[PDB]
């Protein structure tokens, strides 16, 4: 079978009831691509000096990311290692929501997921299985930048526990965006029930004793800088709050650089005042932060409907290559 | 010896004008029926930028409430704490603290600030015995001339400002008067409900200025600190602008009262206050523009070039090092060092300051330069001073033999005694900038002469091996003895006294009543080095060790460390979380750490001040005389708060000047016209 969602058919509605993202595991990755199950990747924001060079140790000092998607099972074996129960709908990485949610705002960004319903907990499992579009420019100069930003931005410790050697000789590191530490979520929208797995890229102040952790996680952006009446710049922005949006994430820092890497300036954004922030720049017919949650959770119920019509084991497609429709199709 | 307040003040006035602003007081609405309307203090503040946490010195309040200009001293404690209570109230009023206020009274001082602190004291009872002597024979001329003179007008009842001192019973008072005017404050204005406020009094060791700034870097150095902060201390030491830079949070300023034979004996005949802000962040603005230097081989440092500025300015002395006797900073030393500087910096191999630390190779490379112009610094200050209308001629060849054998009684066959001056300084130099970055790094550590060596002398600094023992704070009634002249002999305990009025006393040789002032460039002899003894702290502690036995049980208490504390309003967003963590069957003796939401931005330890009985009767503890002071200081039958014994969190870490992440720069100010300005005079 093929089916069809369209951005455009779906009627307005109130924007559906979103739940705080509440952690329930953690986990950190290296350089040689192995996983950890502790904090041991987990950074703190400290800012690089201004008039930053985002070039410096282009490519020499570059550990290049995978290119490769990651398989969810991953996270599914994360968190039966650690013997947390799932109750929810669908689990997959909060990346591919994020297309699902923002692919009427990028017509040339194609994308394909797959999705199999487990016949043991009833969850819809999705993740990539080929290399993805976005992925190809993985390792250019311009994504570099970003790496670069990141790496200058965080240290292993807080602040205090830092010697001034560490923080000023942070330039000279190597870039190695393979280690990460990542945050496993429960988070519901309106009736569907996620378990979304991403990258912290670092934290403001401290993991809290146990107080749930997300707000106060950061992440960092490196972008071009452009008036709020850019259109580009509103998208650009949207993007930014859908991201942090579905991690819980408390803050976005955005490096803005000019056109030869140079980074020029820095501004700190609470994730759930940029919807307020783009308000006034507005007008009729345009993606808001409201109309993406009512499509998401229309696409998302129409997915779980469809899947749930077949038998378990039965893996589906999800594409997107442009147009106003996203195409669900069975696999046989 | 301190620069001195009317000289940083003029530097500051001539090269940094934009930083002094004057503080602005919502005005009492006068209605037609005398009805006045005080202005309501949880309002936007007039002044434009909102305070966090208020900082008080509070020795630098009682010294002005001692001498007022139209309401002669106080002669009670009781007087003397109402005056207290309504001068901090206005300080109150013009800051209008949101969060925090802090009171910090003058604990035990490190060894090097007493004896600052004993020649000042020595210096102002020997100005007051000659002045009254000069008065006595005034009156006995004018009884016999027939001029009728006011006596209890011009026979003036002075505060005993040597009182005002860790160990007096005056300080007991002072400390249980805070305690209930803190209580008054939490059980009054609503305003002051959400602020929390931290006594720390005279048994807590340590200058008062200083426990500010510790307090300070304790709480930056935790991750939930507010990187925004606003910070306004009060205090009349010329240091405390030099502590704020150092305290590298730039919204900081500090709060000040403005400064900008008949006469001087307080002659009568029968038949006869506006505050400014320091702005600390407008001082960073300028000394950016005044010590950028282009094309380093090493990043520029903003916050690594202030800290070399607060350094530098050592040379031209301060409360723990005798000035350089070529620099003086009415004589633009302060400009001439930061040329040197500028002209150093890119060849030197960094900054001259770490954290606290200094580079001895690269202090050598400043002071040499000094060193190289001070022959001609000497003849050029007496070819201006000659322009107008001693045994050691400065301006004259030969001087260097001269100033060392006079003045230090070091004969030239003496090289060693040079060098052991020198190493001496130098161990001044890290000792002061450990002081104001790291904490006291010796309570015992003093430079042992009365004059700086010449700056030609600190050649071959690197070689120096600088280490200081830490040891202990002196007990209260060890620094009196330090820093008492025998005249103020009533501040000690009775049996104490006799140290230093007997003829047959251990250590009688500490505390004579004449003494030498070298005017050492000739003015007056408050421009002066007063040569007195230094006392040797051994004999000194095996003294009082002998009477230590005979004293009374509240005498030995009041010679020992107390708490800091902590008072809280029952209403405060952190109470209820607070009560039930630290009532909590975990432990109730051991101290219960802020952290989480309960913190509210405070961090540290906290435990139950068990002196406190639960009864929620407090009175005041100092008679008023007035109407409207019994009213507004009166008894509070409900006592709606806690109070708490408080211990600042310690890093295990060396405090780092940097900024912190979150810090949001305040507005700039320095227009084109004030960048031209700075441009031109550098
Ligand atoms: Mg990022």
């Amino acid at each position: 079978m093929l089916r069809e969602f369209s951005f455009y058919d779906v009627p307005p509605a109130h924007v559906p009831p979103v739940s705080e993202p509440l952690e329930i595991a953690c986990y950190s990755l290296s350089r040689d691509r192995e996983l950890l199950l502790d904090d041991s990747k987990l950074s703190y924001y400290y800012p690089p000096p201004l008039f930053s060079d985002l070039n410096t140790g282009f490519p020499n000092r570059f550990h290049p990311p995978k290119s490769d998607p990651d398989p969810i099972s991953i996270v599914k074996d994360v968190l039966m290692t650690k013997g947390i129960q799932m109750n929810s709908s669908f689990l997959t990485w909060r990346g591919l929501i994020t297309k699902i949610m923002c692919a009427p705002l990028d017509p040339r960004n194609h994308w394909e997921t797959y999705l199999v319903m487990d016949p043991t907990s009833g969850i819809i499992m999705m993740e990539e299985r080929t290399r993805s579009e976005t992925s190809y420019a993985n390792q250019d100069r311009m994504c570099y930048w970003g790496y670069k930003f990141e790496a200058i931005s965080t240290l292993p410790e807080i602040w205090d526990a830092c010697s001034r050697d560490q923080i000023e000789q942070r330039d000279n590191q190597d870039v190695v965006p393979d280690e990460q530490y990542c945050s496993i979520v429960k988070i519901n929208i309106g009736k569907s029930k996620l378990i979304l797995a991403g990258e912290v890229d670092c934290i403001w102040d401290k993991k809290p004793c146990s107080e749930n952790p997300n707000l106060h996680y950061v992440e960092l952006k490196t972008s071009k800088k452009y008036p709020l009446e850019n259109y580009g710049m509103r998208k650009k922005l949207l993007k930014y709050w859908a991201q942090s949006f579905l991690l819980g994430i408390g803050r976005i820092i955005i490096g803005f650089r000019d056109d030869n890497g140079i980074l020029i300036e820095m501004k700190e954004l609470f994730t759930h005042q940029i919807p307020k922030m783009l308000r006034p720049y507005f007008k009729p017919n345009d993606w808001t932060p409201n109309r993406l949650l009512v499509v998401l959770e229309h696409a998302l119920e129409w997915i779980k409907q469809t899947v749930k019509q077949h038998p378990p084991s039965t893996e589906f497609t999800l594409s997107y290559t442009g147009g106003s429709k996203l195409v669900l199709r069975q696999i046989i | 010896a301190s620069m001195g307040v009317p000289a940083l003040f003029r530097l500051l006035s001539r090269k940094f004008a934009k930083v002094i602003t004057p503080v602005i007081e919502a005005p009492t609405e006068k209605l037609p029926d005398g009805t006045e309307i005080e202005p309501d203090l949880s309002l936007p503040n007039p002044n434009g930028v909102e305070c966090d946490n208020l900082y008080l010195d509070m020795n630098g309040i009682v010294h002005p409430c001692s001498h007022p200009e139209d309401r002669p001293a106080p002669e009670t404690e009781d007087e003397m704490m109402v005056a207290v209570f309504e001068y901090t109230d206005r300080i109150l009023a013009m800051v209008r603290p949101r969060q925090l206020l802090f009171i910090a009274i003058d604990g035990v001082a490190p060894r090097a600030k007493m004896n600052q602190q004993r020649s000042r004291r020595f210096r102002s009872s020997r100005e007051a015995a000659l002045k009254e002597e000069e008065l006595q024979a005034f009156i006995e001329e004018a009884k016999q001339q027939g001029i009728p003179i006011d006596e209890n007008a011009t026979k003036k009842k002075s505060w005993d400002s040597n009182c005002i001192t860790p160990g007096t019973p005056f300080m007991d008072t002072l400390a249980k008067s805070l305690r209930y005017y803190i209580i008054n404050k939490l059980n009054s204005d609503p305003c002051w409900r959400n602020v929390r406020f931290i006594l720390s009094d005279a048994s807590v060791p340590g200058e008062g200025e200083h426990k500010i700034m510790e307090f300070i870097r304790s709480q930056r150095v935790k991750p939930e600190y507010d990187p925004n902060t606003h910070h306004v201390v009060y205090g009349l030491d010329a240091d405390l602008i030099m502590l704020g830079l150092a305290t590298h949070e730039p919204h900081f300023r500090v709060l000040r009262e403005d400064v900008f034979k008949e006469e001087r004996l307080g002659i009568k005949r029968l038949d006869d206050k506006p505050f400014i802000w320091l702005n600390v962040s407008i001082l960073r603005e300028y000394l950016e523009v005044e010590l950028y230097v282009p094309n380093l081989p090493f990043p520029f440092d903003l916050e690594r070039a202030i800290d070399d500025w607060v350094f530098f300015i050592f040379f031209v002395g301060n409360d723990f090092l005798p000035h350089l006797p070529s620099l003086d900073i009415r004589d633009g030393a302060v400009e001439r060092l930061t040329e040197i500087w500028r002209a150093s910096l890119p060849h030197m191999g960094g900054y001259l300051t770490l954290d606290g630390s200094v580079n001895l190779a690269r202090a050598e490379v400043i002071l040499s330069a000094v060193g190289n112009q001070e022959d001609d610094i000497f003849k050029r200050l007496k070819q201006q001073e000659d322009r107008r209308n001693d045994t050691v001629r400065l301006y004259e060849p030969g001087y260097r033999e001269r100033y060392y054998e006079q003045k230090f009684h070091i004969s030239p066959d003496e090289p060693e005694k040079i060098r052991e001056a020198v190493k001496h300084y130098v161990h001044g130099l890290c000792w002061v900038l450990l002081y104001y970055y790291q904490g006291c790094p010796s309570w015992t550590w003093y430079y042992p002469y009365h004059y700086a060596p010449f700056a030609a002398d600190f050649k071959d600094l690197a070689s120096i091996d600088v280490k200081f023992e830490l040891n202990q704070p002196f007990k209260p009634y060890e620094q009196l003895l330090g820093v008492l002249p025998a005249a103020s002999k009533n501040n000690l305990p009775e049996k104490l006294q006799t140290l230093m009025t007997d003829e047959n006393s251990e250590i009688i040789d500490f505390y004579p009543e004449n003494f030498t002032i070298d005017l050492n460039g000739k003015k007056f002899e408050w421009q002066g080095v007063a040569l007195l003894p230094f006392i040797d702290e051994n004999r000194l502690l095996n003294a009082v060790s002998k009477i230590y036995p005979q004293l009374t049980e509240e005498e030995s208490k009041r010679n020992e460390d107390g708490s800091t504390l902590l008072f809280i309003s029952e209403h405060h967003p952190m109470f209820s979380e607070l009560v039930k963590q630290l009532y909590s069957k975990k432990r109730q003796g051991k101290p219960l750490k802020l952290s989480g939401k309960m913190a509210h931005g405070l961090f540290g330890k906290v435990n139950t001040n068990d002196s406190v009985i639960p009864n929620v009767s407090v009175q005041c503890p100092i008679d008023v005389t007035s109407a409207d002071a019994l009213q507004k200081y009166g008894s509070i039958d409900d006592n709606q708060s806690i109070s708490l014994v408080f211990e600042v969190p310690k890093s295990h870490f060396v405090h780092k000047s940097m900024l912190l992440r979150g810090v949001k720069m305040p507005n700039r100010v320095l227009t084109p016209e004030d960048i031209n300005q700075v441009r031109a005079e550098r």
